[PDB]
């Protein structure tokens, strides 16, 4: 479910990369020419020179990873590089603090947003029935029959497996008795109202609830 | 068995706050060695250990 | 062990560097990133998930326990004592006394209320204006405003007092705290006075100081009703701190025991987050919670036992222990109270404010044969043209100035800019061109099409004259990526729906900015410079 | 943060230079800036963000209709499909599916990449 | 029946009007009805009896005093009134008004504040109060529910409004 939620939300990443790109760009032009060393925060292994050290060194940042010694390295006064035919700048500053807060804002709000898309499970007390259930069910059919092969058919009890979790007081009869099998189970395992008059209550819902084919519905 | 229903857990909670006071003080210096402070923590803790197994038994 | 010290991201880098210089730096970072991300922010994205999913059920259940019912009860109870004493406010005054009545109505007037406010300013300003070494003169200022602004305070402070009921007056959590305020202004004054003052009273008298700096922000709703539930729940949220102190000082004691004094080392004593005494476990207790420099102590104590073998180096049971349970522990403490707390809070926003406005409610060229076709496929195209502009400055060579590669991408730079300015000739052909109702000034966005090729454009301008000034124009010309998301349909809807996110939290956001430049005044008051080592 | 905490516990007065724990009641400034701003007040931001977005998402809150279980269930009305089971015809492809397909045989396969690993 | 070309206004407070703070609810109050209805409204003070009419002694002049002033083409003060059955003995077609505390639990804190002498006598008050808290819609014509003045007082205009 939650690789799903990522899915359904490709903006909010593509967002993200946009970030990271532009930030990246940024920092390869003003902090390019920076003189690589060891001893220093920029080095062999961090630089703005080519664009995925950029987006690695930007990334490194993202995760908290000292950044405040990456900030203090880019402050000018810093020697240029010898490709250069000094370096360094006062921008740093605005550069790493603005990047920080918006990507850390916007990781927030890609995980928020996937919180969001992904609430009606992550708030699902597990008592009341759910798509497992009908999922199970589904399978202890299938076993019980193979591909679309059932309208009625039925003359056994084997469809037990249906546990505590929806003979007792023979309820069971009763409601076998009352898609067709997966539709009376949802309208009747829940026991919405009980009045003898459900079905042509619920008859007046799928109307105007729905589309498809509604010739199996009522029974 | 009556003495619990006189509130001495109170005491007895009190005491178990001398205990975790009487571990900060207690410094563990580096190779076995030993200020004055340390070398009266250990009776404070013999009187801890008593009164804590004299509760255990009653309990 | 050196996984799990890259999944908690600290000390992440390091590793990645070591194995770089080993196996070259081609390949390796594949396998690093996608632990980081896999790992931790997946991890972390369904703890937060799944507590806040969880939260969500216990604050189900206590909607049914009254809390959040029983706490409206205390608002609208101490809410209608003002209105009514003001009753008798309004009452006891039908010697002679009629200047009460003048004295009370500027109270609530505008002029007074930010007079008032502006005073605060000028009490911000003044202790926000230190500096290192400040000139002598400027100590002298800063003393006299304190001592001017400490006699208005009070004087408007008395006059409330007496224009207002002196109980009513007391029931206000807000005057209470001005009051307060006012009380250790009177310290300030006494203790400077006497000279009998202390660094820790200098330290908490700022600190009063800047709390009557709180006198701003009182209009606003949103952060009272966060300060009303916060206060509702301090017997809940005591618990739970206290719980967490609990578990640090047991955390912290155990270490003492472990690791005590047992971190002297041949090397130079650079181990300032040691155990040695009980003051300072704590600090090395916290500093792992919040895990700084958790490789840092995790290795230190392996090497105090012994070196990395089997009898010893089993140590990092009790690291790994403490840091698992210290950032659950203090997620599931700090999510619950700001989040039950916060979420009953916003729901005052919601329940009491919304029956209220119901209550309100109750109580009452040339234009022809032009050519737009063909806007569909260069939809798409336009699209890929962005795309690939955006990519073609990415593998520009940033360090070689007489650059191989400089003049290629300027080829590039060239050829899409033709491009990218057909669209702008065809652009006065459709309504707008700041005419037509400025149908062209409607939309934004299409504007900043033309201000990205207009800096594009301007580059080359001022790019015959060799001169500095075009150096800020290619670091600004990046913006090409952000014209698709004029033109795509979905990244609009993720952007202003961000944007709106913004404006939602502007209140939190400006209440933590204010709170810390609190702190940050009060860092200065006590470390104005003391911090220099040779 | 440690760096600087370190930095600052030695601070001896203006214009002079580190002694070793001078005064280490500064953490208490450190300790408390630390919790408030960035516990308390970055889990508010995030437990802020959470509740807006629940918000936002129920703004289509159709309280008149009943549950939303009922809502994914009849949504769900058009299940009972076929599924792919193929119960082999040839008693010889009979015995290995069913040895195959039994729970044992997952058991022992599950075992077999666990050693594996191991 | 028929008007006495006016229609009396009285006040009953939230509770017994023999204490002083039930009188502060009204005092200040009365002295804006004649400060936004000049020449429209007139007031009168008295403290007999008005229940025993006949539609003791000092009763008989006090309804006809009453009348002599609601012929001049008014409002009534007194501390006879705790409820509305206390005016209902008559059909005068009168207007009345009732100060009402939503929530029991302000009452102790306005009475805890003007004086510890009838802080004790709060069972006095507070009865009224709930005596206070009985009649249906009709005999609870007019409302004061918001709690300031400005609001309320407002409040109070709008009625006077039906026919003048
Ligand atoms: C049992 C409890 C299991 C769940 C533990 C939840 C821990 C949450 C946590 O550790 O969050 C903080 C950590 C770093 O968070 P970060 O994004 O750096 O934020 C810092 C401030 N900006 O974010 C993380 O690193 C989350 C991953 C750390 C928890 C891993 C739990 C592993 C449990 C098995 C360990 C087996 C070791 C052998
Ligand atoms: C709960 C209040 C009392 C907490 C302290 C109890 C133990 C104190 C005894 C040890 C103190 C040091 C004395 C050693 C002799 C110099
Ligand atoms: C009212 C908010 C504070 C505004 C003043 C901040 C600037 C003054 C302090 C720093 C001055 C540095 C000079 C070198
Ligand atoms: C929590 C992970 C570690 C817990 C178990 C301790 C590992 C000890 C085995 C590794 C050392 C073997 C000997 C090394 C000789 C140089
Ligand atoms: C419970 C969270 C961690 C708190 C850490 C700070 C504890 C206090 C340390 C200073 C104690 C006094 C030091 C010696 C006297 C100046
Ligand atoms: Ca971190
Ligand atoms: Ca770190």
């Amino acid at each position: 479910t939650f690789i799903k939620s990522f899915q359904a939300l490709p903006y909010v990443a593509l967002l993200i990369v946009m970030l990271f790109f532009i930030y990246a760009v940024i920092g390869m032009q003003v902090f390019g020419k920076i003189a690589l060393n060891d001893t220093t925060e920029i080095n062999r292994n961090n630089n703005f020179q080519t664009f995925p050290q950029a987006v690695l060194l930007l990334f490194r940042c993202a995760t908290g990873e000292a950044w405040q010694d990456i900030m203090l390295a880019c402050m000018p006064g810093k020697k240029c590089a010898p490709e250069s035919e000094p370096c360094g700048s006062s921008f740093a500053v605005f550069y790493f603090i603005s990047f920080y807060m918006l990507c850390a804002f916007l990781i927030i709000n890609l995980f928020v947003a996937v919180i969001m898309d992904n609430f009606d499970y992550l708030t699902r007390d597990w008592s009341i029935l759910g798509p497992h259930h009908l999922d199970e069910f589904k399978r202890i059919w299938a076993e019980y029959d193979p591909e679309a092969k059932g309208r009625i058919k039925h003359l056994d009890v084997v469809t037990l497996l249906r546990r505590i979790q929806p003979c007792p007081h023979r309820v069971a009869c009763k409601r076998l008795v009352s898609n067709a099998t997966l539709f009376a189970l949802v309208r009747t395992a829940l026991r919405i109202k009980t009045e003898g008059n459900l079905e042509q209550a619920n008859e007046e819902l799928r109307a105007i609830i729905k589309k498809l084919l509604d010739q199996v519905v009522p029974p | 068995s009556i003495v619990e229903w006189k509130p001495f857990e109170i005491i007895i909670l009190l005491t178990i706050f001398a205990n975790c006071v009487a571990l900060a003080i207690y410094i563990p210096f580096p190779e076995d060695d030993s200020n004055a402070t340390n070398s009266n923590l250990e009776r404070v803790e013999y009187l801890f250990l008593i009164i804590f197994t004299v509760e255990a038994f009653l309990k | 062990l050196t996984v799990f010290q890259c999944i908690t991201m600290e000390g992440w880098t390091d590793v990645l560097y070591w194995v770089n210089d080993a196996v070259g730096r081609d390949w390796p970072w594949i396998y690093f990133v996608t632990l980081i991300i896999i790992g931790s922010f997946f991890v972390l994205n369904l703890v937060l998930g799944v507590l806040s999913g969880e939260f969500s059920k216990e604050r189900e259940k206590a909607k049914a326990r009254g809390d959040f019912q029983k706490l409206r009860e205390k608002q609208q109870l101490e809410e209608d004592l003002k209105g009514y004493l003001d009753w008798i406010t309004q009452a006891e005054d039908i010697w002679n006394r009629f200047c009460r009545r003048k004295c009370r109505a500027a109270v609530k007037s505008n002029v007074f209320y930010w007079l008032v406010i502006f005073l605060v300013f000028l009490n911000t300003l003044t202790i926000a204006s230190e500096h290192y070494n400040q000139p002598n003169w400027l100590t002298e200022v800063q003393d006299t405003a304190n001592k001017a602004l400490l006699a208005l305070f009070t004087a408007e402070m008395l006059l409330k007092m007496y224009s207002l009921g002196l109980q009513a007056y007391f029931v206000s959590l807000f005057n209470r705290f001005d009051c307060f305020v006012v009380c250790g202004g009177i310290l300030e004054t006494i203790l400077v006075e006497t000279k009998i003052m202390s660094p820790l009273g200098i330290s908490v008298l700022r600190c009063v100081r800047l709390l009557r700096i709180f006198k701003i922000t009182r209009y606003w709703n949103s952060l009272s009703n966060l300060v009303a539930s916060l206060l509702n729940s301090v017997r809940s949220i005591a618990s739970l701190l206290l719980l967490l102190f609990l578990f640090i000082i047991i955390f912290s004691l155990l270490g003492m025991q472990l690791f005590g004094g047992k971190f002297n080392f041949d090397e130079m004593q650079t181990r300032r987050s040691t155990f040695d005494n009980f003051p300072q476990s704590l600090l090395t207790v916290f500093q792992i919670l919040t895990g700084e420099d958790w490789n840092s102590v995790m290795y230190d104590g392996i090497m105090a036992y012994g070196g990395p073998s089997f009898p010893g180096m089993l140590v990092c049971i009790y690291f790994i222990i403490l840091f698992i349970c210290g950032n659950y522990i203090l997620l599931n403490v700090f999510l619950a109270i700001a989040v039950d707390n916060l979420a009953d809070a916003e729901s005052l926003t919601s329940a009491q404010k919304e029956e209220e406005e119901e209550k309100e409610r109750k109580k009452l060229f040339r234009l022809q044969c032009h050519r737009i076709v063909n806007d569909t496929i260069f939809t798409n195209l336009i699209l890929f043209f962005i795309l690939l502009s955006s990519i073609s400055l990415a593998a520009e060579d940033p360090v070689q100035h007489t650059s191989f590669r400089n003049h290629i991408l300027f080829y590039f730079d060239i050829v899409f800019t033709t491009i990218f300015t057909l669209e702008i000739i065809l652009k006065m052909t459709a309504y707008g061109a700041f005419l037509h109702k400025g149908s062209f000034c409607r939309n934004y966005f299409n504007i900043l099409d033309l201000l990205v090729v207009s800096v594009s454009l301007i580059s080359f301008g001022i790019q015959s004259s060799a001169i500095n000034v075009v150096k800020i124009l290619r670091v600004l010309r990046v913006l090409r990526p952000l014209r698709a998301i004029n033109r795509a349909k979905g990244l609009k809807h993720v952007v202003q729906c961000v944007f709106v996110a913004i404006r939602t939290i502007g209140n939190i956001v400006i209440v933590t900015t204010l709170l810390q430049f609190m702190f940050a005044c009060i860092g200065v008051q006590l470390f104005k410079g003391k911090l220099y080592t040779c | 943060w440690p760096e600087l905490l370190y930095r600052s516990i030695d601070s001896h007065t203006e214009d002079k230079g580190p002694i070793y724990n001078y005064r280490v009641e500064i953490s208490i400034f450190f300790i408390i800036y630390i919790i408030i701003i960035a516990f308390f007040m970055m889990n508010i931001f995030v437990g802020f963000v959470i509740v807006t977005f629940q918000e936002q998402g129920e703004q289509e809150y159709k309280n008149c209709e009943l549950d939303k279980n009922q809502r994914q269930c009849v949504e769900y009305a058009l299940k009972a499909r076929p599924l792919r089971r193929y119960i082999p015809k040839n008693q010889h492809q009979y015995k290995v599916w069913y040895v195959v397909n039994s729970t044992y045989f997952e058991y022992l396969m599950f075992v077999l990449i666990l050693l594996n690993t191991i | 029946d028929v008007v006495p070309s006016m229609r009396p206004v009285v006040l009953v407070g939230p509770s017994l009007k023999g204490y002083e703070v039930t009188d502060m609810m009204q005092k200040a109050l009365f002295d804006f009805l004649k400060h936004r209805f000049e020449g429209r409204i007139s007031i009168t003070r008295v403290t007999a009896d008005i229940s025993l009419a006949k539609r003791l002694a000092e009763v008989q002049s006090e309804i006809e005093r009453i009348f002599e002033l609601a012929r001049t083409l008014v409002v009534l003060d007194a501390d006879t009134i705790n409820h509305p059955a206390q005016l209902s003995k008559t059909s005068l077609a009168p207007i009345i008004v009732y100060v009402k505390i939503s929530s029991p639990k302000v009452l102790q804190r306005l009475i805890k504040s003007r004086g510890k002498s009838q802080a004790k006598h709060l069972n006095v008050q507070m009865v009224a109060a709930d005596k206070l808290a009985q009649c249906p819609p009709e005999l609870f014509d007019v409302i004061l529910d918001e709690n300031q003045l400005e609001d309320a007082c407002e409040h109070l205009a709008d009625y006077l409004e039906a026919y003048w």
